[PDB]
């Protein structure tokens, strides 16, 4: 059975679907972001982050999650066009001032206990 | 037809307007949201007491008795008499000192700010009363889930008698200053108009439902402590209007004056707290000779009272209009969940309703008379 | 030159370079023939990309329902051609 | 019961309208209100000549926290850590180890200052009046790090404020 | 019973359990059990597809006609399946009573939202949403009302830390503020505070 | 007659008695559909008819303000109103249906 109520899709096609517009309404919104929020980063630094924070969540095969993550991408774009956010929260993506961790084992023996 | 952003108690209010007019109202809130309910989980109820002064800082005691009530409710117990006529009474002056806030503030955002002054003179006052009682001016902490801390001081009910024999006067001064006068009349007249359909739809309480024409006070049709003992009026509105508002505040003054009046003549004796000291702590001359007070004292003061499994929602009609508190408790000494009702939600959601077709400074009377504080609001 | 009909030729042109603006996409090995999934090594949002950079030098907008049966520049160009009514 | 404030219906014989009239054109309610200003200019004002004197207050003030002891000179605490098992804002750190004698007594008894919240939890949990909240006032500080009081500050401030520390809980601790 | 217990009522006790058995007999599709509590609060527990029509009677019923919508909240229990539990209460002025509406939900699972039969539902959803993470179909416009733009996360979560995962600061280098991952100073205390010895033998459970 | 009924938005109707006839009959009419086993037919079908009752043996308003406890006819009628539109919008739900399905096994169970 393990039969569930839908959100937006059906099936998977209706989630890519969905999926592909909420990245063309990015792409098309980044340039204008990018003007308006007086950004220190180029339009295609801005276009990589929003291709890499979409592939990021390329490894879900749930309709139900997909769609709900279209939906929390929507908001996050209305929340970005009226101008709600600062250049603090649009900056928040690039992480300018964080030390970079490492990933191999060596470094992180060293630094610390951390696995 | 632009938009504009008036960012930053604080607010942030993003408005489309069309010349003069007011087309669309949207309030941005989230900037006073410390997580209280999320830190009261992590606390006993006693220590998640002090929490609800903060709530709404400008009526302290009514939430403090509205949260006394619900863990009553749950623990099923009663105060003795003279706490509840103590609640009362401080619930009363409190009630004072909210409303003289809140008038005083809409008239100094309309321009006044006399009146401001002359209140506030009888709003340190009173907070003399709430500091001779617990030593805190405003975060009180006085009342508590089994009664009130610590029974008056020997001189405070003749002070309060004298304090509140001169107040009447300056009410009649504030109402000299502003009922009749032409353009705080042209200010506050025909704003801000709510059906009596739309208020109740639109979950308001309080005076914005009375100046509407409902006929509605959770202290007459649901009393909780001493208030079916006493006697007083209830104002009632017209027009919904801003003005009627206005009106139904001083009025409420009034009618807290007489039931502080009765208060005073009506004061019972005995103790102060619940005899129960699996709920109360003992007295302290007890906790240093008995042992079991020792023990509960140590009990009480380290792990808490448990309260028994249940959910309940009790509201009070705080100055505000009907405050409530939703209580979850799974049987330890800590609540499970605490979920905090405030009229200014209710009356901030609908706010855009109530400035439709309105000019830019028509929004500032109908926030004024909103009466909306940001602590509870944003919880 | 002041106002011919778009030939089948010039839409051709057009497309080519722009698919050659592309930076992910080498001008030694693209054709007009040529399948974007395994000639050229790109997933469904290159596609979109390039179908969003279509639609900007074209100058009208292309819905998703059909915008995702362009997969060759063949059947491209087939499309601006049936859209903007053009005949040889 | 119930009141109607706004339930009034203006007089429309001649005498009535003709009041309403002179009050429009003439401004008399605005000269009330001008007359009432007036009036309370010409009255003592409120204003009290701080620092050189005080509001009042009352022997339960809280104010800056302190560490008593007894009269023979011994500290009260005995390290229970019911005040910092009381305190709703996580303000009180205890550390206690017996001492060279075998009494029970705290190694390190640290209030930050900044996260209290002076509820007076601290001093109504104590079983032997060692943690008191005092009735000092007027210690601000440019500095956050000095707002973060250890033992070796709490006791100073016990010894120095013990006497009106000491009368204040005299004076109260019937109502206690 | 001394003047230290809290005196019981029981005619308000009988009328609620009237009204709820007439509920329940009403609309016997949606409704799944009715309780009255010792201290006289009645609630019904009903099917998440019942939310729309449930409230309506409630609100249009010559009988009920629960005018006012006190409150709207979520629990979160995340040890049963459907981990979210949505509550309503609803006040009628012309009985003067109170009564509760309980639902449940999980995750991925939408609730209909009923800013139709109540407008002040709509910000009560939208903090739902903010909190919880329940989704509210056909709302209006459904959007973080309390947290800070961009959050992570629904705080009111149980398995959401309380300091929660970043923490804001300003940054000169960068001219700005800036979040970074939290970092305290002192850590919180966690207290054992449970204790054994079960003190209610009114509601101890089978041993299973 | 009275003016000002005293609640914003409510005007004051004139000759209540035919308009509270018209909606109780409508309601009636709207209720003939409902299945006869259904509760909600029987339950409101008696209350209409109490009500239709008691306002056609009355000539009165303040006297049958008094009698049919509701109080300010006006929003009688407006009660009359919601009642015809609930009646409409449960003729289209079908409550009467039996239970949806049961809850799992142990979700209302508190604590825990
Ligand atoms: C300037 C500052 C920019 C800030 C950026 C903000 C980022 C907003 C994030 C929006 C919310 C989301 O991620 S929405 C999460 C997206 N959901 C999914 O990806 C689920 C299914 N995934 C797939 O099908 C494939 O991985 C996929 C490659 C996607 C399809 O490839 P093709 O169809 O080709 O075959
Ligand atoms: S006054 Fe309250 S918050 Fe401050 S240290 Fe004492 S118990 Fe803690
Ligand atoms: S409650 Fe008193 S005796 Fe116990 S640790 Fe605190 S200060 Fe010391």
């Amino acid at each position: 059975g393990t039969s569930v109520k839908p959100i937006f899709s059906r099936d998977m096609n209706e989630a890519k679907r969905r999926v592909r517009e909420l990245y063309r309404a990015w792409y098309r919104e980044v340039p204008n972001t990018v003007h308006l929020f007086q950004l220190d980063i180029s339009v295609k630094q801005g276009r990589d982050k929003v291709r890499e924070m979409f592939m990021k969540n390329a490894h879900v095969t749930d309709p139900r999650v997909v769609d709900l993550l279209v939906i929390k991408g929507k908001m996050e774009l209305e929340e970005t066009i009226n101008v709600w956010k600062q250049r603090t929260h649009i900056m928040r993506f690039f992480h300018e001032t964080e030390a970079p961790r490492p990933t191999d084992f060596l470094s992180k023996f060293y630094v610390g206990h951390d696995p | 037809n632009l938009t504009l952003n008036f960012g930053p108690g604080v607010l942030r209010l993003v408005m489309e307007l069309s010349g003069e007019m007011v087309r669309k109202c949207d309030p941005h809130i989230g900037l006073l949201h410390r997580g209280t309910e999320k830190l009261i989980e992590y606390k006993t109820y006693l220590q998640a007491l002090p929490y609800f002064d903060r709530l709404d800082y400008v009526s302290m005691m009514c939430n403090e008795q509205a949260y006394s009530l619900a863990v009553e409710k749950l623990l099923n117990i009663q105060p003795p008499p003279r706490a509840q006529w103590i609640r009362v009474l401080f619930g009363e002056i409190t009630r004072l000192l909210n409303h003289i806030m809140a008038v005083t503030t809409h008239a100094l955002d309309i321009g006044a700010m006399t009146p401001f002054f002359w209140m506030f003179e009888e709003r340190e006052k009173m907070f003399e009363f709430y500091e001779r009682v617990s030593g805190a001016r405003m975060h009180a902490a006085y009342i508590r889930p089994g009664g009130v801390h610590q029974d008056l001081p020997l001189g405070l009910l003749d002070d309060i008698y004298e304090f509140s024999k001169n107040f009447s006067f300056r009410i009649d001064e504030l109402e000299e200053m502003l009922t009749n006068n032409r353009i705080w009349r042209n200010r506050t007249v025909d704003i801000g108009v709510v059906t009596a359909e739309d208020a109740l739809n639109y979950g308001f309480s309080g005076v914005m439902l009375r100046g509407s024409g409902i006929q509605w006070d959770l202290r007459k049709t649901q009393p909780y402590d001493v208030y079916d003992q006493v006697e007083f009026d209830v104002p009632i509105g017209s027009r919904g209007d801003c003005y009627d508002r206005y009106l139904c505040r001083v009025e409420e003054m009034r009618q807290s004056l007489r039931i502080i009046s009765q208060c005073l003549n009506k004061m019972p004796p005995g103790e102060i707290k619940v005899d129960d000291a699996k709920v109360s702590p003992p007295k302290r001359a007890e906790m240093k000779t008995s042992m079991e007070s020792l023990i509960h004292h140590f009990k009480l003061y380290t792990e808490g009272y448990q309260v028994p499994p249940g959910a309940t929602y009790t509201a009070i009609e705080a100055p505000k209009g009907e405050f409530g508190v939703y209580l979850v408790s799974d049987g330890s000494s800590r609540p499970y969940r605490c979920k905090i009702k405030a009229p200014g939600f209710a009356h901030l959601a609908g706010l855009d309703k109530m400035s439709k077709g309105h000019m830019l400074a028509d929004v500032v009377a109908i926030i004024g008379t909103q009466d909306i504080v940001f602590g509870e609001v944003d919880r | 030159s002041d106002a011919p009909p778009l030939t089948l030729e010039a839409i051709k042109d057009r497309v080519l370079y722009v698919l050659k603006l592309y930076d992910k996409i080498d001008p030694e090995k693209l054709s007009v023939n040529s399948h974007f999934m395994k000639d050229l090594g790109l997933d469904s949002l290159d596609q979109v990309e390039i179908i969003m950079a279509m639609e900007d030098e074209f100058g009208f907008e292309i819905p998703d329902i059909d915008a995702e049966k362009l997969m060759c520049p063949q059947e491209i160009v087939d499309y601006i051609a049936d859209k903007k009514d053009v005949y040889e | 019961t119930y009141k109607f404030v706004n339930m009034r219906e203006p007089s429309m014989d001649m005498k009535s309208v003709t009041d309403r009239a002179a009050q429009t054109l003439l401004w008399t309610e605005l000269v009330r209100g001008l007359g009432m200003t007036l009036s309370y200019l010409f009255r003592e004002p409120a204003t009290i000549n701080y620092p050189f004197e005080k509001g009042p207050l009352s022997p339960r003030f809280r104010g800056e926290h302190a560490l008593r002891r007894y009269p023979s000179g011994e500290e009260r605490c005995i390290a229970c850590k019911l005040c910092e098992a009381v305190c709703p804002a996580q303000a009180i750190t205890i550390e206690a180890e017996p001492r060279a004698d075998g009494s029970r007594r705290t190694t390190r008894y640290d209030i930050d200052m900044t996260k209290c919240i002076y509820c007076g939890f601290c001093q109504e949990a104590c079983p032997v009046d060692a943690i008191v909240e005092g009735p000092n006032f007027e210690f601000s500080t440019e500095t956050h790090e000095e707002l973060l009081y250890n033992k070796e500050k709490l006791l100073n401030n016990g010894d120095k404020w013990e006497a009106e520390i000491a009368a204040n809980i005299q004076a109260d601790y019937l109502y206690r | 019973t001394r003047p230290t217990i809290r005196p019981r009522n029981d005619v308000v006790h009988k009328q609620l359990s009237a009204f709820g058995q007439y509920v329940a007999e009403i609309l016997p599709k949606y409704v799944q059990q009715v309780q009255v509590s010792c201290f006289n609060e009645l609630e019904i527990f009903i099917h998440p597809d019942g939310v729309i029509p449930v409230l309506t009677f409630l609100r249009d019923h010559t009988n009920a006609q629960f005018k006012s919508l006190a409150d709207l909240t979520a629990v979160d229990v995340p040890t049963r399946q459907n981990r979210f539990e949505i509550v309503y209460n609803l006040l009628s002025l012309r009985f003067n009573s109170r009564i509760r509406v309980k639902t449940y939900t999980d995750e991925l699972t939408p609730i209909e939202s009923s800013v139709t039969v109540y407008k002040a539902a709509n910000w009560y959803e939208r903090e739902i949403w903010d909190m919880f993470g329940v989704f509210f179909a056909n709302h209006p416009d459904l959007r973080r009302i309390l947290t800070d733009y961009g959050f992570e996360g629904h705080p009111f979560r149980k398995d959401f830390p309380l300091s929660g995962y970043v923490e804001l600061r300003y940054d000169d280098e960068v001219k700005r503020v800036v979040a970074e991952p939290v970092e305290l100073a002192q850590e919180f205390r966690k207290f054992d505070l449970n204790s054994p010895w079960e003190a209610f033998p009114a509601y101890r459970q089978p041993p299973e | 007659l009275k003016k000002t009924t005293g609640l914003v938005g409510l005007a004051v109707c004139e000759t209540p008695h035919e308009r509270l006839k018209i909606l109780y009959t409508k309601i009636l009419d709207v209720l003939g559909q409902i299945p006869k086993n259904a509760a909600y037919r029987k339950y409101t079908e008696q209350i209409t008819n109490e009500k239709l009752g008691m306002v056609k043996a009355e000539p009165d308003v303040k006297k049958l303000e008094e009698q049919l406890q509701g109080g300010q006819i006006e929003e009688v009628i407006l009660q009359a109103e919601n009642e015809l539109s609930l009646a409409r919008k449960m003729l289209r739900w079908k409550p009467w249906e039996p239970l949806v399905e049961e809850p799992p096994a142990n979700q209302w169970k508190w604590p825990i």
